[PDB]
């Protein structure tokens, strides 16, 4: 049992017709403080998955030794690791689960939620979701944190049952996330402006987008806005 | 819940209710509180139904490999010492039982053991068990004899554990009885309370306080 | 519960789901969440539910004297301040959260007041447990000079991102309109997304399947002449 | 919550920014921390909503009922006025406020309350959540008898490096310059302060 | 300070006449008239706006008041006192039934709360 | 512990064509033990029925308090009471106690005079109205009442069937729950007769 | 203090009490009467905290024999159950609670009928055949469930009283030092001296 | 402090015909007023003509069903590919929960499929693993919603036969698996009406002896 | 359970212990003999926690069963109580402690003594004239400080401790359900089947 | 404590104030911060002095042990000797340490490694419990590639702050300079930085 020191918020992501959209702010906040401002919380593996990552930074970094570990491991003895026998989301996704579940039975949890994005052989998307509990589930839309209240809402717009997935572009997808995260960045106070997004596409391949800001945003109605009731000026 | 079991002339009687609740849920109507060790012992089951139930069969385990190592039936005071050796060891832990082992051999006779998960080993004439012991005791006790038939202690049992059925909020459902012989148990059928109640108040003249 | 407001060009909508909860149970299906706290001051109410229908009537009926004390229509700023002063008197112990909305010879007005007394002004605004999920539509498609229509439009999908989404809200739509130089124009189910399907059998019993001990009749009536 | 006022050559300015924070949830992004107490005296609010909104509305009806019997309160009455409250109900309030007026024969005046209801009269005064981090800032760059522009960039500065550190601060950054030729509001947006 | 005026100022004279009661009703008859009349499908109150100069604005007092949505009154007699009692009838209509039956009250038990404020004048200290 | 659960009991409330239904189990108990199989949970005050769960010292005084206000209420209005007005009288009732409440989850039933128009309410601990069409459960059973009443219901039951429809919602929610049963009563409301109706139901 | 029993039979109410009377470690009395007369033809035994139990008792007590004496009329027993009812009702809100649960047997003389009734220190009133309060009801109402009649003579319920109390005797961890059984009849109360 | 356990909701309904089982659940996943999916699987074909489904903490239940599966693949290693029989799965499960007796699975477990004569069976365990076969079971979030109306509707409790009244009880008929599909369909359509937790989808497994098919049909998503 | 006694006169020592066992609420047995034979001429009455209790007892009984086969021999009633004390002062710092007191009344055989020892829970042990364990001691002791004599025959030893007993039965507020009796001497342990 | 580590043209330089308390007891008023685990891999310490003087010395023993073995060992090499100790140890540790090192081929680094047990590496890093104080003055002011005396008087500058406005730092402002020249140690008296 331990609590969490430096957290990072909301992962959100969703599925599309050709693959998976995962995003997640830069920011590595120490309580209230902002501490630290250029933090990856996307780890892709290989070519084919993006695992973010929200909560404690430390076990963060300790998973993202453990993915790095275990790629290397795969390659060993493996003269088709980089062909039929390279790593899946799933397999990544399965072994991370079995590693949280067991930390939270001997009560010593990583203390995370997980969002493992990712295309797997036969092209199929696969998104799946594990946090400190081992808790595990799927879905259309997937949200960490503060984005499970504010994003997936908006995301379920989009698509809102397994059959608006292949009506669903990667265009209209990237679009609903990136003001998905514009929205948590209004409301969440544990948010930043900076941004990654990772899109994994079966044609396409991995795309992984850097130094992000959110843009167009509204505050010039705040000017009309005056005291708390009855003040004019 | 209500467990009874008593010593008579014919061997022993054993009468339960059915019904399991958690909190004022009731949870079931249809659970057996009689678990059939082996076909000459049986055990009640109050507290931890788990612990009842896993602990009783695993009696039932350790019963055969005796008989079998050593070409007789187990005693009543072995058997119940081999359950009441295992809670006692787990003490603390949590375990939550209060049960009676019963049994009829050659050279006990019919003999109940009260055995508790703090350690509790007792041997008795009559026992009850549960949230509606109380109201059990008072019938058993105004209306027991060792010369009891097989026919009237049974009918005993079955309106001990209606007394309980009707008062306590957490018994009911149906009775079950059992009847242990040297020879082994006999059963004798599943009571459902809601009948059985209307049955004994017309029959019996008793329950005047409620209208039927 | 979910409960928004949204101004426009020429007044204040509020809106409001229908789904009331005791723990994880739903105790009424189509409750009536908009509150009248005079004709064109109208409120939403989350929390403790007595708390906010005690709240709204004290004040609506304080608010009624006012106006014919002074001869005036009533204010949106004094159902403001009765509300805050009392529930702060209170510090919480009446758990009313409001989403207060309304037009005046001032002109039209939106307001949020939490149960320790303290307000907030807004053009858009949002309560309650699905407030997350409507504050999140809200953020999406709110822009200045909405008209009539487009925020009717925009509060009514922020309480069904609410009804979707958040298991403390569901059911229907009610929405009221507070237009200035006009009526206030409550919509009472103003969406229905959520009726419950045909059942699969009728489980009418045959007369005569209950077991009956005694029968009589009851004197509802008075002592009788003669 | 970040606020300050600070004094200059012709009065005094007040800064907060407009973020208001349930837990992690932003309640209100554009939030006005700056409250009008009288004509030329301000105040900006740091604790409860509920106290520090109560206690400025029972402040402004004293002063408006001063005003109408005595005349214009001077800066340090309305300061009195808010210790007085704040003092005697300190095991019920949550409540850090500062007070900023003019007046023509004192000029710019900025009075801090801190939680425990005592009064310091200051040059300058920070406080909020988002202040611990700009102690070292403001105090390296405050100068006193600074123009109007120079008041405003380092108010604008501050509180930008405030809402920068701290989570519970953000939104906007709104200003209420007070000075002789009368009450200016300043705003200034994300995309002003954070190039800073 | 203090009211030391704990006694009754209206009393039974010899003759049984409660002299205040008495001189108030003479205050009413030489206030201007005003009536009421009742109609099957509704009910009329009128009296005339006696303004005390032509420079007043008449239209600012209102004789005929609202007590509630279905309840009208008019006086004669005093105005100031008439004025105080249409706002206790407004607020007892909300504090002693509104309040607690959700609902306005009925003309006579609204008229029986006025009566006992009028009742309480004519005994009190 | 919690005064809401030591006595136990359930009622629950249904509308039908031109009239309504209001029944209750007659249990009272300390906690595990059965006290008594005739305590009755539903009274009323002219023509308007009340039904209250809960606490029953707070039962039997909230309608000793209902029987003293609403004949107050007959003699001042010269007229009986109607279930509109009745329920806002319970509200009004329950929330003066706000801080310190009446241990109870009361049920209005009945049938307005004039309109003819079949009437039921509940209400929580504290005053809020639940003002359902359908019907309305209360007690330590009323998430089985919920469940029953869900399935079972169907609008404009005529009287005899509406019977049916609420005694065996009663009975078989009842019946999963050990606090609730021991005897049964259901009242059939019509504009101008009732009918009281004791069922027979297992006594464990 | 501990167990007390009622039962009402034909034409008479019983009370029985026990004697009883510990503080904490030992037992300072075995001959305690925990019952008062409220009224010729009404009797209430009272069982709860120490102390609470005596005082409210006598404080009915007055309250009672005050309206026999301003009416020259003794008040029904339901009468008299209900006054105290509400005082306990009343109690229970209070800022120190009466814990005080009691039985009132009465002889009602108008309606020629005995009149058991069971109220608890909530105000919680039930009128019964036969009653308790605490742990006594446990040991004693399944035999009373059996054994009882509504026809009972007053001989017969003393014997399925005696049975109760030997069943509480027996399975009770208290020695509760036997009980004083009272009888309230149309002639008034009496004590039976021999239990 | 660290809180090992969570509440995922869901409600799972168990029960057993002449000829064939039924275990039936919601596909609806949450944490307090969140939605984590709408179509999340709860009810699982463990092999052997056995369904399953640990209703509660879906972490436990996942754990479990994982290990159940598990030990039917061992027991055809261990015992020449012979058939789990339903009455075996169900003391093999009593001692996989009871193995955790002082850390238990936080989920109430039932399972369904055929006996060895080839009648249905129900089998219902508690968190720590006391079991029994039973003809009827509603488990999770709305079970005190559905076991009083399939106490009424199944076993046809407090039914008396018209005329006799109350003397003759209505007779215990079989029902066909149409008929308890019916039942099984209202009363998942009456809990989501009633309780927040239950909604978008209902999964029904059947089982026979021709072998395990699925249904499934769309909840109100509110 | 609840009361042990101990008295040693001239020639003997005599053990009185309570027959009743309750749990919780109901007393489940009047019978019961809380005493277990550890030698010929060695006797321990025992009392404290349910389980532990008995488990104790027999666990001491079989090692100083063990003990006489290998050495056949007895056992002084002073090496005995050393054992005793000894598994009970290791039992304090364990785990989970024996929660026991005991008595222990032996005849030593080669002194031609009797020997009242009596040990705690914690390990505490005192040969004493006459001994108790939990509330028995503040009843009866006075009266034991009163009457006893070390030259008291065994007939005049039962004689005050029905003293002692009748002092329990009037002022404890338990029912212990009587007590059995046993005597140690030279000849080895008899019980009292009449008490 | 306040205590910084900041790179620059040539290197790296660590500095710290000096005072270690005991509650209000100024326990050390000339306590040495900074703490050498290699030639030129220093570290600075906050939090528990028991459990950064333990890691340190395990550090230094480890590095000693590497070194014996596979020659000098990086920065980046004993930052994460530090976070493998601070992170495995998590629940029974409470140490905020700031790694900072030159090498030759990588020249000046700074790791911080605070509670959790994470590692950042940064230009520059400030901690201890005078640091919040700081974070405003240290991000405007801070620039890359500054020469050794702009580096100084910046360390100099921000631990004056924090000293100024923390009553947990103080004493002397202590300061460790790493280059390819070698180890230089500075300090700095009151009254000298006091007037800054
Ligand atoms: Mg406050
Ligand atoms: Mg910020
Ligand atoms: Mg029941
Ligand atoms: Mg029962
Ligand atoms: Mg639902």
């Amino acid at each position: 049992t331990q609590q969490p020191i430096v957290t990072g918020t909301s992962v959100i992501s969703m599925k599309y017709d050709n693959g998976v959209i995962i995003a997640a702010d830069n920011l590595g906040s120490y309580g209230s403080l902002l501490r630290f401002n250029g933090v990856e919380r996307l780890i892709p593996v290989g070519d084919n998955t993006v695992v973010g990552i929200s909560g404690d930074i430390s076990d963060m970094q300790h998973i993202e030794r453990l993915l790095k570990d275990l790629v290397t491991e795969n390659a060993y003895d493996n003269p088709l690791a980089d062909a039929e026998e390279a790593l899946e989301p799933s397999y990544i996704f399965e072994y991370l689960a079995t590693v949280m579940y067991q930390r939270r039975s001997k009560m010593n949890p990583l203390w995370n939620a997980i969002i493992v994005a990712g295309v797997q052989s036969n092209g199929d998307q696969f998104l799946r979701y594990v946090n400190l509990l081992g808790v595990t589930y799927s879905s259309p839309t997937l949200a960490t944190g503060f984005g499970a209240h504010m994003a997936n809402p908006l995301l379920r717009k989009v698509v809102d049952r397994e059959s608006d997935i292949p009506k669903t572009t990667v265009q209209v997808a990237e679009e609903a996330i990136v003001n998905a995260m514009r929205v948590l960045y209004y409301r969440d106070a544990r948010s930043s402006r900076n941004f990654s997004l990772a899109i994994i596409d079966k044609n396409t391949g991995l795309t992984f987008k850097k130094n992000l800001q959110v843009e167009n945003m509204k505050w010039d109605f705040a000017k009309d806005i005056k005291g708390y009731g009855t003040q004019k000026i | 819940t209500t467990t009874l079991a008593f010593r008579f002339q014919g061997g022993i009687i054993v009468a339960v209710d059915s019904r399991a609740t958690a909190g004022n849920w009731v949870a079931s109507q249809t659970v057996k509180k009689v678990i059939e060790i082996n076909p000459f012992l049986l055990g009640t089951m109050a507290g931890g139904s788990a612990d009842c139930q896993f602990w009783e069969t695993w009696l039932g385990s350790q019963c055969r490999l005796h008989e079998l190592r050593e070409k007789e039936r187990i005693s009543v005071a072995a058997a119940s010492k081999i359950l009441s050796n295992l809670v006692y060891q787990y003490k603390g832990a949590g375990l939550s039982m209060g049960t009676m082992i019963c049994g009829y051999t050659r050279k006990e006779g019919p003999t109940i053991y009260y055995v508790d998960s703090d350690g509790t080993r007792l041997k008795g004439d009559i026992f009850c068990v549960g949230s509606g012991q109380t109201f059990a005791y008072g019938v058993l006790d105004s209306n027991y004899k060792w010369d009891l038939s097989v026919e009237d202690a049974l009918y005993l049992g079955k309106r001990s554990i209606l007394a309980a059925a009707h008062r306590d909020a957490y018994s009911g459902g149906s009775v079950n009885l059992y009847h242990v012989t040297e020879d082994g148990w006999i059963y004798h059928g599943n009571h459902d309370v809601g009948e059985l109640f209307w049955k004994v108040k017309e029959e019996e003249g008793s329950f005047n306080n409620v209208i039927g | 519960t979910t409960i928004v407001g949204v101004k426009f060009n020429n007044g204040v909508v509020i809106a409001a789901d229908t789904r009331s909860t005791q723990g994880p149970i739903v105790a009424d299906k189509n409750c009536a969440k908009l509150h009248r706290i005079s004709p064109k001051i109208w409120c939403a109410g989350a929390g403790t539910a007595a708390d906010t229908e005690a709240v709204t009537q004290l004040i609506g009926s304080n608010i009624e004297l006012h106006s014919l004390y002074t001869s005036r229509e009533p204010r949106v700023v004094s159902a403001l301040q009765m509300l805050k002063q009392h529930l702060f008197k209170y510090q919480g112990h009446i758990g009313a959260y409001l989403i207060v909305a309304g037009v005046d010879p001032t002109g039209s007005h939106l307001f949020s007041i939490h149960a320790h007394g303290s307000t907030d002004v807004g053009y858009y605004l949002s309560l309650g447990s699905g407030s997350l999920a409507a504050m999140a539509v809200l953020e999406s498609h709110w822009k200045q000079d909405l008209t009539k229509e487009e925020a009717i439009k925009l509060a009514s999908d922020a309480i069904q991102a609410g009804i979707w989404n958040d298991l403390g809200s569901g059911s229907n739509v009610d929405v009221c309109v507070m237009e200035i130089g006009k009526d206030a124009e409550y919509l009472r189910n103003y969406l229905t997304p959520n009726v419950r399907e045909e059942k699969q059998k009728s489980y009418k019993f045959p007369r005569g399947t209950t077991a009956v001990l005694k029968e009589s009749i009851v004197n509802i009536c008075d002592i009788q002449e003669e | 919550t970040s606020i300050m006022a600070v004094t200059f050559k012709d009065g005094v300015i007040l800064g907060a920014d407009s973020r208001t924070t349930t837990g992690a949830y932003i309640a209100n992004r554009v939030t006005d921390k700056l409250t009008r107490v009288h004509d030329k005296i301000w105040c900006c609010r740091s604790g409860s909503a509920a106290d520090t909104q109560a206690i400025a509305d029972i402040v402004q009806y004293h002063l408006e009922l001063y005003t109408s019997q005595y005349g214009t309160p001077s800066t340090e009455t309305a300061a009195s006025v808010f210790k007085e409250l704040c003092y005697e109900n300190k095991d019920n309030l949550t409540a850090g406020i500062i007070v900023a007026g003019y007046d023509d024969k004192n000029k710019g005046e900025v009075y801090t309350i801190p939680l425990g209801g005592s009064v310091h009269k200051l040059p300058y005064a920070i406080a909020g959540s988002g202040s611990t981090f700009i102690y070292g800032y403001c105090d390296k760059n405050f100068r006193e008898n600074m123009s109007k522009e120079e008041t405003v960039d380092f108010i604008k500065h501050s509180l930008s490096q405030a809402i920068k550190w701290d989570g519970s601060s953000g939104g906007v950054i709104r200003m209420v310059v007070l000075t002789a030729a009368g009450v200016e509001r300043l705003i200034f947006y994300p995309d002003e302060y954070e190039q800073l | 300070m203090t009211d030391r005026y704990s006694f009754s100022l209206t009393t039974f004279s010899p003759s049984g006449k409660l002299g205040q009661i008495d001189y108030a009703l003479t205050a009413v008859k030489q206030g201007v008239t005003s009536l009421g009349i009742k109609a099957t499908n509704g009910v009329v109150i009128a009296t005339e706006k006696k303004s005390s100069s032509p420079l007043a604005m008449s239209e600012t007092l209102s004789k005929v008041s609202l007590l509630t949505p279905d309840i009208g009154a008019v006086y004669s007699g005093m105005g100031p006192d008439y004025r105080v009692l249409v706002d206790k009838s407004r607020k007892v209509a909300h504090t002693s039934y509104k309040r607690i039956y959700g609902e306005y009250p009925p003309t006579k038990l609204l008229v029986s709360e006025v009566a006992k404020i009028m009742q309480e004048a004519t005994q009190s200290g | 512990s919690d005064p809401s659960s030591i006595n136990g009991g359930i009622v629950v409330a249904m509308t039908g064509k031109d009239c309504v239904a209001i029944a209750c189990d007659l249990r009272l108990g300390s906690q595990s033990l059965g006290v008594s199989n005739k305590f009755e949970k539903i009274f009323h005050y002219g023509h308007v029925f009340l039904g209250i769960t809960g606490l029953a010292t707070d039962v039997t005084t909230l309608n000793e308090m209902f029987r003293y206000k609403t004949n107050l209420y007959k003699l001042k209005e010269e007229r009986a009471i109607e279930p509109e007005t009745f329920t806002q009288l319970v509200s009004s009732s329950l929330y003066e106690r706000r801080f310190g409440p009446y241990f109870v989850g009361p049920v209005v039933a009945g049938i307005n005079s004039k309109s003819g128009k079949p009437f039921i309410a509940g209400f929580d601990l504290i005053g809020c109205i639940d003002e359902a069409k359908d019907f309305i459960v209360s007690g330590t059973a009323s998430d089985q009442l919920f469940g029953m009443c869900e399935s079972l219901y169907e609008p404009n039951l005529e009287p005899e069937d509406l019977f049916e429809t609420i005694s065996q919602a009663l009975l078989n929610a009842a019946d999963r729950d050990a606090l609730s049963g021991w005897g049964a009563v259901v009242y059939i409301i019509k504009k101008d007769e009732v009918v009281k109706r004791y069922l027979k139901m297992r006594q464990d | 203090m501990d167990i007390i029993l009622g039962i009402r039979v034909q034409d008479s109410v019983i009370l029985a009490s026990s004697k009883a009377v510990t503080r904490g470690i030992s037992v300072l009395k075995d001959s305690d009467d925990k019952t008062r007369q409220l009224s010729p033809h009404t009797l209430m035994s009272f069982a709860g905290e120490a102390g609470d139990t005596v005082q409210f008792a006598e404080y009915i007590q007055a309250n009672i024999q005050l309206y026999s004496i301003r009416e020259d009329y003794e008040l029904s027993p339901q009468a008299v159950s209900s006054f105290v009812r509400q005082e306990l009702a009343k109690s229970i809100r209070s800022r120190r609670p009466y814990q005080v649960n009691v039985l009132i047997g009465g002889y009602d003389k108008k309606k020629n009928k005995p009149e058991l009734y069971q109220i608890d220190y909530l105000g919680t009133k039930v009128e019964l055949p036969y009653g308790a309060h605490g742990y006594s009801g446990f040991y004693t109402f399944s035999l009373l469930d059996h054994h009882y009649r509504p026809d009972m003579t007053t001989e017969e319920g003393l014997d399925l009283l005696k049975l109760c109390v030997q069943e509480l005797e027996k399975r009770m961890p208290m020695d509760f030092k036997g009980v004083i059984v009272k009888i309230v009849d149309k002639d008034g109360i009496r004590q039976v001296d021999d239990f | 402090q660290f809180n090992p356990y969570g509440d995922n909701g869901g409600t799972i309904l168990g029960i057993a015909g002449e000829d064939f089982a039924v275990l039936a659940g919601d596909t609806r996943n949450i944490t307090d007023y969140s939605i984590n999916s709408r179509y999340e699987p709860k009810v699982f074909d463990c092999g052997d003509n056995i369904v399953m489904s640990a209703n509660g903490f879906a972490a436990d239940g996942d754990a479990l069903v994982k290990r159940f599966k598990n030990s039917v693949k061992w027991y055809h290693f261990d015992h020449n590919d012979k058939k789990l029989s339903i009455n075996s799965a169900a003391r093999n499960i009593q001692h996989l929960l009871y193995g955790k007796r002082f850390f238990p699975y936080y989920v109430h477990t039932i399972i369904a499929g055929l006996d060895e004569d080839g009648k249905g069976a129900v089998y219902s365990f508690d968190p720590v693993g006391s079991y029994e076969r039973e003809q009827c079971r509603a488990g999770g979030a709305a079970a005190s919603l559905i076991m009083p109306f399939l106490d009424n509707q199944v076993n046809f409790k407090n039914q008396y036969e018209p005329g006799t009244n109350g003397k003759v009880k209505k007779p215990l008929k079989y029902l066909s698996v149409e008929e308890v599909i019916k039942l099984v369909r209202d009363s998942f359509t009456s809990a989501t009406e009633r309780h927040i937790q239950v909604g978008d989808g209902l999964e029904i497994l059947i089982v026979t002896k021709d072998g395990v098919r699925k249904e499934f049909y769309e909840l109100k998503r509110d």
